[PDB]
Formats: structure tokens, sequence, C-alpha cells
């Protein structure tokens, strides 16, 4: 009854609130061209902090992966990434 | 003595060991559903409300009614214990991290209020913890070891007999009048949803529809990306169809057509794959995140909120990806190959956006996106975890070109491009300026431009992921 603002509202999705889909962005926006060696070198630094946060497995968990992933058996790169 | 069964993820009356155990000798019973987020997520809530109305219709046949209540369970049940003098509280076991701490807190409120709690397993085939103990206290990292474990267990028991006239047995449901408008099932418009332009339900929720689709699905067992009339994945997630009943009717039908009492695990591939992510996430409170996840590779994704908006809303410029998101937004379901197509476009193929962002988009639109299954899939589709062997990324244009060259799926959900021919329906940006005017659709005005060049973006991200795994 005396609930002050009572007309409930359903807000937009998260991706529409966090971002701002310009009516031009919904048509014109295009991702910018990137420098390959520049984006790779910057990822090397950020991967250095994300080094001991990487997944660490035990004895049984490694042999559990080798029966599925050949790159765990060989030590190279996965078949999908190697292109 | 009074009793109350809490419905959450088991909106059905068949194979309900939690519900049937509560009505064994209780004098009173009452089925309660506690209903406590955006605009596009309407097919998700429309599915839920259809299941509750179906659950109430099947309860009406037993001179009972469903009790829908608003609010939080930590605030609702403490007053329902005293206002109804409740002694027994039965719930279906929830193995998900948030569900376990919610159940453990509610039963702590009930045990100190003199209420006994009944817990039964019905949403999963096996006891997930019993599978973890066989592996050595840790859930299996791969689907291969998981299949080896499920064959190392005793066979399942038959599903609990359905609640009927005798299961009740002089057990009155105290449906007093004034029940409607208080404990009734609200509509979409009562939740604040705009249903003026809403179409008819492509996936009608409910227990009756699940058993109907199950019968026709099994009848057709003894290419197209559209919604199949025999789909069961949304009803398995919402609990309208029990996986144990799906299991036994799959076994029994397989023994009849064949003569082999050892069915291969490919027969239950839909259930075991579903059961796998439930086991992999029950002991991982950070399974839906990358940082702090013990089984997720740390990847420095790019933070582009505006690019995520173009992808989620279906305005990327690629008619293949845009047609998948428009079907996902309108129908609430897309094919599994379509899920692999849009996941690569967002994660390890083009946009290089975190899989967590794509997880929350499917969380609102995809009807069969359970917290365990939807989180684990995005890690595998982005090569962030190792549940199953990886696969090459899908080129957006040259993928659906051979599924149908005319672009019938493209013109189906993208009517703005209904005037383009097969040589430009998948690549409208490579179309001449003259053919764009004759179709009443100019690229950049009526239809978005390609938000990224697939040639450079692919080789960009392939080299970035090479640097990641070579560093691991």
């Amino acid at each position: 009854e005396s609930e002050h603002f009572i007309k409930c509202v359903l807000q937009d999705p998260i991706w529409l609130l966090m971002a701002d889909a310009d009516s031009s962005v919904m048509m014109t926006y295009q991702l910018p061209s990137r420098n390959l060696e520049a984006v790779l070198k910057e990822d090397r630094e950020k991967l250095k902090l994300l080094q001991k946060l990487q997944p660490r497995f035990t004895e049984s968990q490694k042999q559990e992966l080798r029966e599925v992933h050949q790159w765990m058996q060989t030590g190279g790169l996965p078949a999908a990434i190697d292109v | 003595v009074n009793a109350v069964h809490w419905f959450r993820k088991g909106l059905r009356l068949h194979d309900n060991p939690a519900l049937k155990e509560c009505i064994q000798g209780a004098d009173t019973i009452r089925c309660v559903y506690i209903l406590d987020s955006s605009n596009v997520g309407i097919n998700r809530w429309r599915f839920l409300l259809q299941c509750l109305e179906d659950l109430d219709a099947n309860l009406r046949k037993l001179n009972s009614r469903l009790f829908v209540i608003r609010g939080q369970p930590a605030d609702v049940f403490p007053r329902l214990f005293k206002e109804w003098n409740i002694t027994k509280l039965s719930i279906e076991y929830d193995s998900e991290p948030f569900g376990k701490e919610r159940d453990a807190a509610i039963k702590k409120l009930a045990t100190e209020a003199g209420v006994e709690v009944i817990v039964r397993i019905s949403h999963t085939l096996y006891d997930l913890d019993k599978i973890i103990e066989l592996n050595g206290g840790q859930p299996p990292l791969t689907y291969k070891r998981f299949q080896t474990l499920v064959s190392k267990m005793e066979p399942l028991e038959m599903p609990a007999d359905t609640i009927t006239s005798d299961v009740i047995g002089k057990c009155m449901t105290p449906l007093s009048d004034d029940h409607d408008e208080k404990y009734g099932v609200p509509s979409l418009e009562e939740l604040g949803f705009d249903t003026d332009g809403l179409s008819s339900a492509v996936w009608p929720g409910g227990e009756t529809e699940a058993l109907t689709r199950l019968e026709r699905h099994l009848e057709r067992k003894a290419n197209s990306l559209l919604a199949s009339p025999t789909g069961l994945s949304p009803y398995l997630r919402f609990g309208c169809l029990s996986c144990r009943l799906f299991y036994f009717k799959l076994t029994d039908l397989y023994k009849k057509v064949k003569k082999n009492s050892s069915p291969p695990l490919s027969l239950y591939g839909q259930l075991l794959w579903r059961e796998f992510f439930y086991t992999a996430a029950t002991n991982n409170p950070r399974f839906d995140k990358m940082e702090g996840n013990p089984i997720c590779v740390q990847i420095p994704w790019d933070k582009n909120p505006e690019a995520l908006a173009k992808w989620a809303e279906g305005r990327t410029g690629f008619p293949w990806i845009d047609a998948i998101m428009t079907q996902l937004r309108q129908e609430g379901w897309i094919h599994h190959l379509a899920r692999h197509a849009v996941a690569c476009f967002l994660t390890r193929g083009d946009l290089w956006i975190s899989w967590e962002e794509g997880m929350k988009v499917f969380e609102e639109l995809l009807l069969d996106a359970d917290w365990s299954i939807n989180a684990g899939s995005w890690m595998w589709l982005s090569c962030s975890s190792f549940f199953q062997q990886f696969f090459h990324c899908y080129c957006p244009v040259g993928f659906g070109r051979r599924t149908d060259p005319n672009g019938d799926y493209i013109r189906r959900y993208l009517p703005v491009l209904r005037g383009f021919p097969a040589k430009y329906i998948y690549d409208p940006w490579n179309a001449p300026e003259g053919i764009q005017k004759v179709a009443k659709c100019l690229i950049g005005v009526n239809y978005p431009k390609p938000m990224v060049n697939h040639a450079e973006a692919s080789r960009l991200n392939i080299e970035r992921m090479k640097q990641i795994y070579q560093q691991l």
C-alpha cells in the first residue's frame, strides 16, 4: 500500500548496461586492427602474473588427461591450436 | 503432524523419492515453490511458469494444489513452520555449490525449529559424491575417466513410483479458499514482462509435455538446426523429466530391439555428459569463474564491453552468428553445433572475449543452460579446461554454407537479409552497392557491418593461444 515507488521495472541485460550499444555501434562498430608482436608481448607480461594461478594437477590427474589429450602425451600443442 | 515438500528443480510427479517419502504417514501435505532478471530472459521464465501451471494441474487431479510463494527461503519457511505446524520438510538434493549452502542453511533453521528434513537424490542418476570417492576424493577431469567410473558402480534402482490416488491415502491437502491470488501461479505480466509481441511457446514447459516428447523420442529410435519436436534437454534441466526414467526406458527399449543386456555408453551419452558436469562442479565453488578455479587455464582475455553487446544482441555483421543469436533470443534454444559456432566467435576465434561473459549470456537465453553444464561447456569450447579433446574453430561464413546453400536458416531469423542471393547471403559486405539497394538493405544502415575481419582476427588469436599453451 504505502510502499512509495511501487511500479516495478525490469532492467536491461547486463551486456547492455555495462556497455552502451550505440545505434551506430550496432551497425558501424568494427574491432581495430592489431599489431601481432605487440599484442603477443603484452600477453607475455600478463601471463607472468597468471603463472602460479595456473591449474596444478597431481599424479593421477595427469595420467587421466593423457588418455584424452595427445598434447599432454607429446608435450607440444593441441591439435586445434596448431594451425 | 503436517508436512511440506519444497519444489525447486524437480517440477514433476514421476520419480520423486523426496516427495513420496514425505507423504508416507504425514497427516497433512503441501507442495510449496519459492519464487523470488532482465527483459530478453522471458522464454526462461515463460518455461518455468508453464511447468508450475502443469504441476498445479496434475495436483488438482489429486484434489491438491500448488503453493507458489514470493520471497527468500531463509525468510519464508521460518514463518511457515509455525503458521502450519510443520514437522517434515522434504527436498530434492541439490549438488550445486550455491544449492548446497542454501540447503544446509535452511535445514539448520528447520532442525532448530523442530522440523525433520528429508533429502533424496532425484536430479541425477548416481550419487555424485560416491563417484568422486571412487576416483580418489576428486571428480574426474575428463569424460573418459567418468565413463570408466560409472561402469564401476552398482546398477541404479528403479525410479520411485509416481504419486497417485493411493500414495496420498487419506492425506488431506488443506486447500482453503482464497487460495488463488495468494498461492496461485502468477503470469508473465505479473512478473513485469512485456508480452505484447510474444509469440507462441516453441518449447512448452511442463511435466505432461516432457513425457509426451519422451514417448515420441523413444518411438523414433527403434542436419537441421531448427527446434525438434522431440527435444528433451530443457525438461531434463528444469526437472520436468527425470533422468532415471529416461535411463530405464532407454535401456528397456534397447533390450527389445536387440538381444544384448550390455548397452554401450553411447546410448546414455546425453545423460552421462549431463551427469559429468554435475560431478565436476559439486565440489568447486568457483566452477563458473576463471580466477581461483583449480581446473581452468588462466587466459588474458581482452575487455571489450561494446563487442560483447554486438555479439549477445545478434548484431555482429556475420549473418551466420547473427542468425544463431536471434534464434537463441526468440526461441530460447539453439543446436549444439550452433553453440560451438558462436562460442568460437567470442572466445578463441575472433573477439577474444572471456568465456565467463558468454556464460552469462547463455544463462539468460538458453533454456537448458544449467549452472554446472553451461559453465563447464564454455571452458571446453574455449580450451580453458580439459573435459574433452579440443576441436578447430568454426569459420562463421563457410560453416553453414554447406548445411544449406540458399541460406534458408539465415533468411528464417534475419528477415532484413531476405533479398540477398546465395553468393552474398553469408557475406553481404562482399556484395556490390547495386545489389544492396535492390534488396532494401544497405550494409551499415539496415544490417551491421562485419565487426571484425575474420582473416586477421583468427590468425591473431591462434598465435595468442599458441603462446599460452606453450607457456603452460
